[PDB]
């Protein structure tokens, strides 16, 4: 405890994101919203749109 | 792609003179390479 900033024990994680020809699975998330009827709205449902 | 129907008449012959529609059951996202087709047979013991 006694030692420095400098000295002082630091955790470190390294990423690493890398493409390859795989159709891609470990991506982030998708949020969604209410759902609203009788009303002109344009809608993304899944991609469609 | 499955489905199933009954023939009651065995006659191995060939195929049953019937249409079919052949409905989707599960779909899988791994890209591997594939090949060559082997398939297995349930074989326990002389019976
Ligand atoms: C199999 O893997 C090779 C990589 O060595 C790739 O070039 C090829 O497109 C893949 N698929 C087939 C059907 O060979």
């Amino acid at each position: 405890p006694t030692y420095g900033v400098g000295h002082q024990p630091y955790r470190v994680v390294v990423l690493s994101f890398e493409l390859l020809h795989a159709p891609a699975t470990v991506c982030g998330p998708k949020k969604s919203t209410n759902l609203v009827k009788n009303k002109c709205v344009n809608f993304n449902f899944n991609g469609l749109k | 792609y499955s489905k199933h129907t009954p023939i009651i008449v065995r006659e191995p012959e060939d195929l049953p003179q019937g249409f079919s529609a052949l409905e989707p059951l599960v779909d899988l996202p791994i890209g591997i390479n594939i090949t060559r087709f082997q398939t297995l047979l349930a074989l326990h013991r002389s019976y």
